[PDB]
């Protein structure tokens, strides 16, 4: 076969160790998931700079006044979180983040709320978004893309074992830490799903066909999105690429992907099996689960345990000028945070 | 090869 006797036995033992790890991880997750609040307040922090913006608020670099430690504070305007799924998703995000623990997931430190806003205070990751670095350099070489992809594979193996779907993979949500490893942020679309779920949500370029077609769907949408991410990292642009969302959706559902001439055949083979419309054939969704991905030829040089233990030398280390340095983030319009004298949407956010 | 090159917003519904 492809493996000799010694290589096959080592792989088998490796997969039994994964099972052992995930069983312990599920025990630790459930303890925090069953008993999640109000671990700080706004005036405990100095607000420094906006690091990113969305339709519901912003993420700001903040400095804890007492300790001087820096954090990233996500501020959500409760009155902007108006639509039904916008509300449920915000509760998903907080509850999941307080319960998970993995080396490539951003760590939540505090959460609280006031009359106007919801707040989630996270570890500050000063290396910036993968997105910026990718757009600046153009594309990543296949070994460089593979290093990041392996971290996402392990992170999804972890999340999916807890019945969590992530649902918003893209370079904008992948921060680079001081050692060059990934930290996944923005769990606004993450959800605990034991089988199928039905919300039409995500980012157009990264949506699996079954989402676009209003089909009930499962964790395999994350493996489709991994295919999009790997393609974009290695090409510099995603596989379904058009100016308007409706045009993007048409390309996704077609079942057609073209590859740059510089893609290795191993990479193209992996991507055709991730970007697979037929769910009975999509890698990650078959009887051998995530091992069809981890054992694919394109990952043959990947030491999965060494990636997890962060023993592998990273292809890129961001420059850091010191604590609180924001040089690796883009600039955004600043808007003062106003807290109303009246409580807004108190009942819609009781559990936060 | 015309497509979106800036940051892409996620959509919660529709
Ligand atoms: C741009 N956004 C989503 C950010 C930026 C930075 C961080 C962080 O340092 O933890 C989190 N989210």
């Amino acid at each position: 076969g492809h493996m000799g006797n010694a290589a096959a036995a080592k792989k088998g033992s490796e997969q039994e160790s994964v099972k052992e790890f995930l069983a312990k991880a599920k025990e630790e997750f459930l303890k925090k998931w069953e008993s999640p609040q109000n671990t700080a307040q706004l005036d405990h922090f100095d607000r420094i700079k906006t690091l990113g913006t969305g339709s519901f608020g912003r993420v700001m670099l903040v400095k804890h006044k007492e300790t001087g430690n820096h954090y990233a504070m996500k501020i959500l305007d409760k009155q902007k979180v108006v639509k039904l799924k916008q509300i449920e998703h915000t509760l998903n995000e907080k509850r999941i983040l307080q319960a998970v623990n993995f080396p490539f997931l951003v760590k939540l430190e505090f959460s609280f709320k006031d009359n106007s806003n919801l707040y989630m205070v996270m570890e500050y990751v000063p290396g910036g978004e993968m997105f910026s670095h990718l757009r600046r350099i153009g594309r990543f070489s296949e070994p460089h893309a593979r290093f990041y992809a392996a971290q996402i594979v392990l992170t999804f193996e972890y999340l999916h074992s807890l019945d969590l779907i992530y649902r918003d993979l893209k370079p904008e949500n992948l921060l680079i830490d001081q050692q060059g490893y990934i930290q996944v942020t923005d769990f606004g679309f993450a959800k605990r799903v034991k089988g199928r779920t039905w919300t039409l949500c995500g980012t157009p370029e990264y949506l699996a066909p079954e989402i676009i077609l209003s089909k009930g769907y499962n964790k395999a949408v994350d493996w489709w999105a991994l295919g999009v991410l790997i393609y974009e990292m290695a090409a510099g642009y995603p596989p379904f690429f058009a100016d308007q969302p409706i045009q993007i959706y048409e390309k996704i559902v077609s079942g057609k992907v073209r590859f740059p001439s510089h893609f290795s055949s191993d990479l193209k083979d992996l991507l055709r099996n991730l970007l697979q419309v037929d769910l009975t054939k999509r890698f990650g969704n078959l009887k051998n689960g995530v091992n069809d991905i981890k054992n694919h030829k394109w990952f043959a040089t990947t030491d999965w345990i060494a990636i997890y233990q962060r023993k592998v030398e990273a292809p890129f280390i961001p420059k850091f000028k010191g604590p609180g340095d924001t040089s690796n983030f883009d600039d955004y319009e600043e808007e003062e945070i106003r807290v109303s004298i009246n409580e807004k949407c108190g009942k819609e956010f009781t559990e936060f | 090869a015309a497509g979106r090159t800036g940051r892409r917003q996620a959509i919660h519904d529709i």
